[PDB]
């Protein structure tokens, strides 16, 4: 089964001006646990901003700052279980916690985090975009998967720069999440197309290209990313069409998993149902209802990672790995 | 006359909407149509016959082309006048070719008692299996293995018409450990599963299969990891048809189910499809577990000779 | 400025067993001979209008190299041709090294199978009889140069069985081989290479075979290149300069190579990409 | 401090506060003496839990007070003459009209981003509102704010609770 | 008992002029297929016998055609009797004569000639039924709305009803026709959701006392009138559909609303390719993206057609061609190098080089010449003629009538 992985549908115990947790990171992690922020980069963001929230408000430092944040940490695990580009902020938080020697310390933490944002997030999300406009040629068409705040960054500008292409949107239930790509192509003015998972290898045969997003990079190459990244990667190297993944590089977990089972959280099954014939499964017995979150793709069906420091073939980011480290 | 309303009936009804759910209510209800276009209209000979029965099957196919159980069993009760007119070469063919249509009808009704019975011979004790949708022959081959047996079914429910919903619930009826889940996580949980037993809508004439959109993704994560993939599917749903680029192969509903009309204004740009129908090729498939065995894709083409005549196999 | 395509053109006369690219930069420190301030944008025309008379990889591979080996080091002209001459002085000894790692891979009464003609290939081979190995050699004459009987008259010295075999005919001698050794004109970013047309349906049979194959490339044949198809390989490169297509060149995907016997040691395709990726 | 409350101007507040676990609550540990929030404006510029001793009672707060932090809205109200007009999630205030108008007329801006409008008539304000920092700046102001997203001194958004 | 449906074949609002002046607006092909093609069927699909089609304007094509038509033979299970009177200049008077005739007997569904969609009026039919029996007459209507959104193509912005209905019990409350509007008005009295997503989709279910309350109260001349003039006074409820397509075509706009609509399949048993007349001239193959070719339709070379295309029996076209979101029609001629984007090409048609069609609409018989450049929202009405450099601008009809255009058949007025 799931047996090891969580299972979520936790805010009531806490006072509400709350002293166990920061007021900050409360709204943060609410805002994980109800779905208000969502996605890697977008949880990142939330996460630093919180915690240079925490930072200001903190007053007296290397020890007591980290053993002070650590509960906050294992709030927002119990909140919405954290994604990979969250544990190395973490972890570069608290080496730069740890890295700062004996009030002027909180004002040059603060602004590392600004200086992480920018030339990790932001930066290099201009780079992947540079390099990805390379791959993108006038008239080919691309499949995106879901919504990624990488990808569709890289469609529009590839579009702006002067290029003519076509993207076909696949989705996957329970999140509908691709939709959130779908209109945003279409104010960028990028002809579009939108169909789900299961018909995907109706349209594989015109695709030129499958351009996916990575939610983390693992050691061995595995990309962990949205559950139908592995599957349509899989149809996609069936029908011959070279697979793209666009992550920056502090997504790279130093973390390694072989089979899509190890770390993948469970979102709440009370999603699945459409519009019913399943409202009543609590009530059944054998019946359970299983939705993950991620999935890992294996290396061999990546035929490229786009990453700030270039493009690289799947099997060596733990190369970048070891020169970023 | 009634015969004839009752003609127009099936075809607008076959053409609109539904009717018969399943697939062998479909045959069953061709049958029914087809003995009474015997009984009913007059004919001399076979040959004006076979004309009537050709020109009548090939408006009901056109009516719908993806629902091929009506055009099987055409071409079935073609063969049957063929066989039953040439062991007397009339007056009594009218008789036989209705006993033989009688025959055909209970090797109807019994197809999925002898689809069920080979359950426990390719189901173990706690192994777990992967469904795509609600078939009615599959469900009943997860009951009868499921009453000696103990293991736990996976079915990955085919957006947009979530019908892996009401199959999860018609097995978790039965005790069957079942679990249903989104289909985008097919290969996920494809690395703990031990088979794969679906159903089709059509196995095309090569051991090719045409069944509920993201069976040849299941296909494809299945033959990733060696799974044998099982096909139940009974000899209605046998076409003599391969798989040409010239007749249209998709089924295409309106795009409603995929994406819908509260979208607003992003629908003038967004061109949405929403097939039903995906085509898997032979070389995914393991086992077809028919009525009257569990035989390979690479026998398909010899039970289309002792069901299909080559002549009736385009009208 | 003219004068640099002659002299190029005389750096293929006087040898022609020394390789395009190592010409290239011959002729490319020669003209850094003859203000050092944005020198790398003189140098830059050279590499194009070199890369304009020649259209093959290694030529704006090799020279991109010393484009950036020299550049590494950023009067400075007197460090910079300094460093350019040990730069030469260590691609002499490329095949040498390539031969010594690779001659050892080749079995005592094996049969190879390799593709057109290459200076590489031939090395390896002349190392490998040198070493008292005795083997046959398939070359397939590649169309249309015929390049093929121009190795197999060059390797008929060596006194090796060799057989020249059909262009077409490398599926059905494919299981007469015991190892494929082709010589790579580039090597792109993923460990994949760029050769002379065949070498793709050489490797994708082979590996329909599971016979090895070997690619014995050198140091300054790593182009920056990503290819995921044949379209993405350039028409710079493709088409040197009855409707015919006629390439030159095409994509080897890196999950076909077995082993890549480079310059700087024998790599697996995927230890090809960080040696890319040191020189940046 | 995340929220500081403040109440109007009796055990049922503060006892509804201390079972929250708020540590301090004004009254206009417990600080000595609707524009009465005006005149507490010395206080800390936390966000504030504007509250009236009056028809409050053992309601679950906590509640509303996510409606403020799951949303960071601008105000958060407490609902359990004047017709209010919900989104169709039954959570973000559209419409607060009393009845001084003969006619409720609706901006068609509105309509045309929350098509679905649920209307409830008359529902009893709770005596609770939440407000962020800026609010308080120099029902009043309560059906103002909802129609100031269409000032700033940070568009802004309100929810409600029933 | 058995279901009837009242079928006004007139369009009563001269909302179509000038292409109302030679083909009636309701016999005009969408997507090779005249309206009242899709309605009937409509018809068909929901259950419905006795169908009667009132006749007013030009009511000998629509005869002609009808009687040649699927549903006028003893075949269909919806018989039509087919009534024509020039007396007619509204619906009221459509609906007052079905009184002093007493056509029907229990409640009918009154399409409005024009209506396109795959409803499935039998949860309405049900819903209106159970609370007609329940509360003995308090209900006249159950007007059918399709939950739309506000920003759609199919929302002309000049119907764009906005109601206030009671949730619990679906009645609707009020109801006004939002055309030129910026703040909306509901009085107070009716006091309770407030819907703006309602595309209004003409399809009420209304029981006889309609027609009732049509012929006593002789004042009233359209359902927008009805709805207005009752909920002022007998209760008017009303059904929502998600999951099936519904519109009329009122006009131009929300035509091409429609017939783009149609092509791309959201009326899925109502697709080209379905052949839902059983016509043997409108056969179709759904290829790949929505692109429909007739039978013998002869392609031409390096021609591309991208998406949503619908091309007719008899349908050459040129060599590199680009037709793109359009319907060529039954039997016509494409020359070279055109481009046809968003256009609806009715049947027979002349396009000979190099054209830059982009929004517009050619009627039947309509040619064009050479390097003729038509603009956004044009109309060539029927056998007009286009010489050979008339770039003629946005938003220009040209008929052969006179003053109902803005040209004559020649070369650019
Ligand atoms: O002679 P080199 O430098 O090894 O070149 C290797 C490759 O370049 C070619 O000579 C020309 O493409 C090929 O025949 C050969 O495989």
């Amino acid at each position: 089964l799931f047996s090891h992985l969580p299972q979520y549908s936790l805010t009531q115990f806490m006072s509400i001006p709350s002293s166990v947790i920061h007021p900050a990171m409360v709204r943060l992690g609410l805002q994980y646990s109800q779905g208000l922020v969502s996605g890697s980069n977008a949880r990142c963001i939330a996460l630093l901003r919180a915690l240079q929230q925490v930072i200001q408000d903190y007053t007296t430092l290397s020890r007591d700052l980290v053993n002070k944040l650590k509960p906050y940490m294992s709030f927002l695990t119990q909140c919405r279980p954290l994604s990979a580009s969250m544990h190395n902020a973490i972890k570069f938080l608290n080496k730069e916690i740890t890295s700062v020697g004996s009030e002027e310390a909180k004002s040059e933490l603060r602004a590392a985090i600004d200086r992480y944002v920018q030339e990790k997030i932001v930066l290099a999300a201009q780079a992947i975009s540079r390099f990805a406009y390379q791959k993108i040629s006038n008239g080919d068409v691309i499949l995106v998967y879901g919504c990624s705040s990488l990808v569709s960054r890289i469609l529009q500008e590839a579009w702006t720069e002067g290029r003519r292409f076509r993207v076909v949107v696949v989705d996957s239930r329970p999140w509908l999440e691709g939709r959130h790509t779908l209109r945003s192509l279409v104010h960028a003015g990028v002809p579009a197309s939108y169909l789900l998972i299961p018909a995907a290898s109706y349209v594989l045969p015109e695709v030129s290209k499958v351009l996916l997003g990575a939610h983390a990079l693992l050691a061995n190459g595995s990309v962990m990313s949205r559950v139908g990244t592995a599957q349509l990667a899989l149809v996609a190297r069936a029908h011959n069409v070279p697979v793209l993944v666009c992550c920056e590089t502090y997504k790279f977990c130093e973390r390694v998993q072989t089979d899509a089972f190890v770390s993948n959280e469970l979102d709440d099954p009370d999603d699945l149902q459409c519009k019913v014939a399943l409202a009543n499964w609590q009530n059944h017995a054998s019946l359970r209802l299983l939705n993950l979150v991620y999935d890992v793709t294996p290396p061999e069906l990546v035929d490229l990672v786009i990453t700030e420091l270039g493009m690289i073939p799947c099997s060596s980011v733990p190369v970048v790995l070891r020169v970023k480290s | 006359s009634e015969l004839s309303e009752r003609i127009e009936s099936f075809v607008e009804t076959l053409k609109r909407g539904g009717g018969p759910r399943s697939s062998e209510e479909m045959a069953r209800e061709t049958l029914g149509l087809l003995r009474q276009i015997i009984t009913d209209h007059r004919w001399s000979n076979a040959g004006e016959l076979m004309e009537l029965i050709r020109r009548e099957g090939r408006r009901m196919t056109a009516a719908q082309p993806s629902e091929t159980t009506v055009g099987n069993m055409v071409r079935r009760v073609l063969k049957i006048i063929r066989e039953e007119y040439g062991r007397l070469h009339y007056a009594q063919l009218q008789s036989n070719i209705i006993e033989a249509i009688n025959e055909l009808l209970v090797e109807l009704e019994g197809t999925m008692e002898n689809i069920a019975a080979q359950a426990l011979e390719h189901i173990h004790s706690n192994e777990v299996i992967m469904t795509i949708g609600f078939s009615r022959t599959v469900e009943a081959f997860l009951k009868e293995a499921a009453r000696k047996r103990k293991f736990h079914v996976i079915v990955a429910e085919c957006a947009p018409f979530c019908q892996g919903h009401e199959m999860a619930v018609n097995l978790s009826k039965a005790g069957i450990e079942t679990t249903v889940m989104t289909d985008a996580a097919i290969f996920a949980v494809m690395s703990r599963v031990n088979k794969v037993i679906i159903g089709t809508k059509t196995i095309l004439a090569n051991g090719a299969l045409r069944a509920v959109t993201g069976t040849h993704t299941l296909a494809l994560a299945a033959k990733h990891h060696s799974t044998p993939l099982i096909v139940c599917a009974p000899m209605f749903k046998l076409s003599p048809q391969f798989p040409n680029e010239e007749d249209s192969f998709h089924k295409f509903v309106a795009p409603e189910e995929v994406l819908p009309f509260t979208e607003g204004d992003i629908l003038e740009k967004v061109s949405v499809h929403c097939p039903v129908f995906d085509y898997v090729p032979p070389e995914l498939i393991t086992l077809f577990i028919s009525n009257i065995g569990g035989n390979a894709p690479s026998y398909i083409y010899r039970l289309m000779s002792e069901l299909y005549h080559p002549d009736d196999h385009v009208l | 400025d003219k004068e640099l395509i002659e002299y190029f053109k005389s750096q293929m006369k006087e040898d022609p067993d020394m390789a395009s690219a190592v010409a290239a930069i011959r002729t490319l420190l020669e003209f850094l001979k003859r203000t050092i301030q944005g020198l790398r944008a003189n140098l830059t025309s050279a590499i194009e209008t070199l890369c304009g008379v020649d259209s093959s990889v290694a030529v704006s591979s090799g020279g991109e190299l010393f484009l950036r080996f020299i550049s590494l080091a950023s009067k400075c002209k007197k460090i910079m041709i300094e460093r350019g001459e040990l730069f030469l002085r260590r691609i002499s000894l490329s095949r040498n090294k390539i031969a010594d790692l690779c001659h050892t891979f080749i079995k005592d009464g094996a049969t190879i199978l390799t593709h057109a003609y290459s200076r590489v290939v031939l090395r390896v081979l002349e190392a490998a009889v040198a070493a008292k190995k005795r083997f046959s050699v398939y070359v397939t004459e590649s169309q249309p140069d015929l390049s093929g009987k121009k190795m197999a008259k060059a390797l008929c010295h060596l006194n090796v069985p060799v057989t020249v075999v059909l262009d077409a005919a490398v599926g059905y001698i494919m299981e007469k081989a015991d190892l494929v050794i082709v010589g790579a004109e580039g090597v792109v970013e993923n460990g994949g290479i760029i050769n002379k047309i065949g070498t793709n349906q050489m490797a994708v049979c082979a590996k329909a075979q599971n016979k090895p194959f070997y690619v014995v490339a050198e140091s300054f044949k790593f182009v920056r290149l990503f290819p995921l198809n044949q379209q993405d390989v350039p028409d710079k490169f493709k088409y040197k300069a009855l409707k015919e297509e006629h390439p030159w060149v095409d994509y080897t995907a890196p999950s076909l190579i077995t082993l890549l016997f480079t310059d700087l040691g024998v790599l697996t395709p995927s230890a090809v990409s960080d040696e890319l990726i040191k020189l940046y | 401090m995340e929220f500081q409350a403040v109440v109007m101007a009796i055990w049922y507040p503060l006892n509804l506060l201390e079972r929250v676990g708020f540590e301090e609550v004004i009254v206009v540990i417990v600080c000595i003496p609707a524009d009465s929030l005006r005149y507490i404006y010395p206080k800390l510029k936390t966000d504030v839990l504007v509250l009236s001793c009056d028809l409050i009672t053992d309601v679950a707060l906590h509640e509303v007070v996510d409606l403020f932090r799951a949303y960071d809205a601008s105000l958060a109200m407490l609902m359990r003459r004047d017709f209010i007009g919900v989104d169709s999630t039954g959570k973000r205030l559209l419409f607060m009209a009393a009845d001084l108008d003969e006619e409720l007329v609706i901006k068609g801006s509105i309509l045309q981003k929350h098509p679905r409008i649920r209307f409830h008539t008359g529902l009893v304000d709770a005596h609770l509102y939440c407000l962020k920092k800026y609010i308080v700046d120099f029902s009043e102001l309560i059906p103002y704010l909802v129609r100031k997203q269409f000032a700033s001194s940070q568009s802004l958004d309100i929810y409600s609770f029933i | 008992p058995p279901l009837q449906a009242v079928l006004v074949a007139d369009s009563f609002d001269r909302r179509f002029f000038p292409i109302s002046k030679d083909q009636p607006r309701v016999l005009l092909p969408l997507a090779n297929v005249a309206l009242i093609d899709y309605t009937l069927e409509f018809l068909t699909a929901t259950g419905v016998q006795e169908t009667f089609v009132f006749c007013c304007w030009k009511a000998a094509q629509i005869k002609e055609h009808l009687l040649k038509s699927k549903w006028c033979r003893p075949t269909s299970l919806n018989v039509v009797r087919i009534i024509t009177s020039e007396l007619y200049r509204s619906l009221g008077d459509v609906l007052r004569d079905v009184d002093a005739k007493a056509l029907v007997r229990s409640d009918f569904l009154l399409v409005y000639g024009d209506v396109i969609s795959n409803i499935n009026i039998t949860r309405a039919l049900e819903e209106h039924r159970l609370r007609r029996k329940l509360e003995k007459n308090v209900s006249v209507m159950t007007m059918i709305f399709k939950e739309s959104s506000p920003s759609h193509p199919t929302r002309c912005h000049e119907d764009n009803v906005v109601v206030a209905v009671d949730s619990t019990t679906n009645r609707v409350l009020h109801f006004q026709k939002t055309q030129g509007l910026r703040r909306f008005a509901f009085p107070l009295s009716l006091f309770v959701e407030v819907r703006y997503d309602l595309l209004d989709c003409h399809i009420s279910i209304c029981s006889p006392q309609v027609a009732q309350l049509f012929t006593d109260n002789f004042d009233y001349q359209t359902r927008d009138d009805f709805v207005r003039g009752l909920l002022v006074n007998n209760q008017i409820h009303m059904h929502v559909t998600a999951k099936e397509y519904g519109a009329r075509v009122s006009n131009l706009h929300m035509y091409s609303a429609v017939c783009a609509d149609v092509i791309r399949r959201w009326v899925y048993p109502l697709t080209p390719e379905a052949n839902f007349t059983d016509s043997t001239t409108q056969s179709c193959t759904h290829s790949r993206h929505n692109i429909y070719r007739g039978p013998e339709v002869s392609l031409g070379h390096g021609s591309i057609l991208e998406e949503n295309v619908l091309l007719g029996s008899g349908t050459v076209i040129g060599s590199n061609c680009f037709i793109t979101n359009s319907v060529i029609g039954p039997g016509c001629h494409i020359g070279d190098n055109v481009v046809l984007d968003q256009t609806y090409l009715w049947q027979g048609v002349r396009v000979a080089a190099g054209a830059q069609i982009h929004q517009s609409l050619l009627c039947d018989n309509a040619e064009v010449k050479e390097r003729v450049t038509l603009k956004p929202r044009s109309v060539l009405t029927s056998q007009v003629v286009v010489g050979p450099n008339i770039t003629l601008p946005e938003g220009s009809v040209i008929s052969l009538h006179p003053p109902d255009a803005e040209e004559d058949e020649d070369d650019g007025e």
